[PDB]
């Protein structure tokens, strides 16, 4: 698990 | 009045499914700007003023933007041949939640409670001017880090209050809530604390706890840092399955790991400076 954004 | 002679345009910032965004200052007054173009054929959902049809982004932006609050205020705005240009405040300096959690992991208690209390009085402002945002992650959230207050970003994937169903959703997947990913029917509010529940999990997790849709329905909430119990309780409530056993805004706002709240200048001298 890296953090990452999400898009919308 | 046109956008090249009022304010002078920087450079980027950002780039996404909300447009592409600028530094700008007003030449009027030297004041700190954000500039956000949007190309008419990418836009999904379109609204009218008291009166011209214009994007609901900008719809949503004027209902939130009457008096201060915890929303980025729009300013200005033109419509141009293919885009229309939003003028918005620029906090300096500024960092948005997604970036700050990243640099400084899981955030202490103390400094979660008061970012999700003005998170909470900010979606709160929202919802009494008739607008759902519908899109509430860290990444949609700046911080005026000399002030130590939040504001709300991105309208682009709201929509006006209602109390009947929703069945078209534009938001983050992984903010999205169960009755979404099951059913593609939710109810405005209820959605917003699901999301709320993410957001405070990732605040004193240092991440979302779900990435997978399987995830999502399971609503089993797994804790991968020492978090309180009553801040566990409040995040589990949030994060209920069922719309109906989720917290009102005024039971989160009364729960217990909520109370003493910092000031947003305590908040930025204790935490940011
Ligand atoms: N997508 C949108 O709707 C909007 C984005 C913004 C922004 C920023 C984008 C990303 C930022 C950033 O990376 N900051 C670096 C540290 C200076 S600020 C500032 C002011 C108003 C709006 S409205």
């Amino acid at each position: 698990r890296k953090r990452r954004r999400h898009p919308s | 009045e046109p956008l090249e002679s009022q304010y002078q345009v920087g450079p980027l910032l950002g780039s996404g499914g909300f447009g592409s965004v600028y530094s700008g200052i007003r030449v009027s007054d030297n004041l700190p700007v954000a500039i956000k173009h949007v190309e008419k054929d990418r836009i999904s959902d379109w609204g009218e003023l008291p009166n011209t049809r214009v994007p609901m982004e900008v719809v949503l932006l004027k209902k939130v933007s009457s008096g201060f609050s915890g929303v980025i205020r729009l300013l200005d705005w033109f419509e141009r041949p293919d885009s229309f240009v939003l003028i918005l405040e620029r906090p300096e300096p500024v960092q948005d939640l997604f970036d700050f959690i990243t640099e400084r992991g899981a955030l202490q208690e103390e400094l979660a409670r008061s970012f999700f209390w003005q998170v909470l009085e900010a979606v709160r402002h929202c919802h009494n001017c008739g607008v759902l945002h519908r899109d509430i992650k860290d990444e949609n959230i700046l911080i005026d880090l000399n002030r130590g207050e939040l504001k709300l970003i991105d309208f682009g994937s709201g929509a006006l209050l209602k109390d009947t169903v929703y069945t078209d959703f534009d938001g983050t997947r992984v903010y999205s809530p169960p009755e979404w990913i099951r059913y593609h029917r939710y109810h405005g509010r209820s959605a917003a604390v699901w999301s709320l529940g993410i957001l405070l999990y990732d605040m004193v997790c240092g991440d979302i706890p779900f990435e997978h849709d399987e995830e999502i329905i399971g609503g089993q909430v797994f804790f991968r840092q020492r978090v309180s119990s009553e801040c566990q309780h409040l995040i589990r409530w949030c994060l209920a399955l069922r719309p109906s056993d989720r917290p009102t805004f005024e039971e989160i706002q009364n729960h217990p790991w909520m109370q003493d709240v910092l000031l947003p200048q305590e908040t930025a001298e204790i935490h940011l400076h």
